[PDB]
């Protein structure tokens, strides 16, 4: 059970009211089973796109789950991921500083 | 500079079928050119690198038909495995191969590669020799002693010394103009201001190909070791990467620091500092 | 290209 590695990060540096796509790299995992979701103000983001999965020389497995988004003052951007290797779904924020 | 290519193979046991998922995905420098999976519609090889749609269909037909024999190979080894292990088929197993080839700047053979997982973990790899053996743990070593005495690393030293480099050799050729591209990493510095009279320096590079980059930190001169803050290298989705480097500075020093950016796309290495709004 | 794999493990 390797515990997942998680960058939430915009494609392009952010601008507020400016189109973007928002970015969701989840690495260093084991077995390859996992659920991604993407939140917008603690709500689920219905179209989120997902790479095929691929796996590093270490054997860990990598993903990366992406969609469009808008940054504004207000909006709250977040990724939840569920895995095996943790207790409880893991929720790291979008941190336009990261 | 060097050139590799890899296949990275995967098959996930499913509770309840006898066929597990397998995944094949290669690589030729670190770059995904072909893909193989079981759970698609009419699975076959497809091209994921622009140049490789000038493989005809036998080269396609050629490849599907071995990922068939792969799939069945990776069904009996995970079957076989289980029994090593005293597991059940009730949960899901996995079972990981990386093979292929290094080349030197000339083309010429540096490494064949062969290596084994399961469920994460090392179980078997082939010795630089290409003749010998590791096996892992205890279980590992039925599959050393099976393979010692059917010869097998003969007929992978004769692939990845072969096949694997003649096919390398033509992929290099054919996709030139795609692997020789480089993407040059823009790169800006942020201001994050903290407590006790502190600020950290954000020095960012973004959009670069291939992902192999550095970033470093100075003050005036003389790189600094330990303090500063790195991310790992991330993709941007549209097939460049990203990263950054961070340093925690006194308020008062902040125009004093300089980032410098190393990347093989760059005409010259960027040397760059805070600039104020 | 890819290979095939011999003995199974």
């Amino acid at each position: 059970q390797k515990t997942p590695q998680i960058q939430v990060y915009s494609r392009h540096p952010p601008e507020n009211g400016k189109p973007n796509i928002l970015n969701c790299y989840v690495t260093q995992f084991h077995p390859p089973h996992i659920e991604i979701q993407m939140l917008k103000n603690g709500k689920k983001i219905p179209k989120v796109e997902m790479s095929d999965m691929s796996f590093s020389k270490d054997w860990s497995f990598y993903i990366l789950a992406h969609t469009e988004f808008t940054p504004t003052e207000t909006d709250t951007y977040a990724c939840r991921v569920k895995h095996d290797s943790m207790a409880e779904p893991k929720t790291v924020y979008w941190d336009r500083d990261m | 500079g060097p050139h590799s290519m890899r296949y990275f193979e995967t098959a996930v046991s499913r509770p309840g079928l006898e066929e597990p998922r397998y995944i094949s995905v290669g690589y030729v420098d670190n770059k995904e050119f072909v893909r193989f999976d079981s759970d698609a519609e009419n699975p076959r090889y497809e091209p994921r690198a622009p140049w490789m749609e000038q493989e005809g269909p036998e080269y396609w037909e050629r490849e599907t038909q071995k990922a068939k024999g792969q799939e069945q190979w990776f069904r009996v080894s995970l079957r076989n495995l289980l029994g090593y292990y005293n597991q059940s088929a009730g949960g899901s197993h996995t079972l990981q191969q990386m093979s292929g080839c290094d080349l030197g700047s000339d083309w010429r053979l540096l490494r064949g590669y062969l290596q084994f997982a399961y469920e994460g973990r090392d179980y078997i790899a082939l010795n630089e020799d290409l003749k010998t053996w590791t096996a892992a743990d205890m279980a590992a070593q039925i599959t050393r002693r099976k393979w010692e005495q059917s010869g097998a690393a003969e007929h992978y030293k004769a692939y990845l010394e072969g096949e694997c480099v003649e096919w390398l050799h033509r992929y290099l050729k054919n996709g030139n103009a795609t692997l020789l591209r480089t993407d040059s990493p823009k790169a800006h510095v942020t201001h994050h201001p903290r407590s006790k009279g502190e600020v950290t320096l954000r020095c960012w590079a973004l959009g670069f190909y291939p992902a192999d980059i550095t970033l470093t930190w100075q003050l005036n001169g003389e790189e600094l070791t330990q303090d500063m803050e790195l991310v790992e290298t991330r993709p941007a989705g549209d097939g460049t990467f990203q990263k950054w480097a961070s340093v925690v500075v006194p308020l008062g020093k902040e125009q004093n620091y300089t980032c410098r950016v190393y990347h093989e796309g760059l005409p010259e290495p960027l040397t760059l500092r805070w600039e104020p709004p | 290209a890819s290979n095939e794999d011999m003995e199974t493990m």
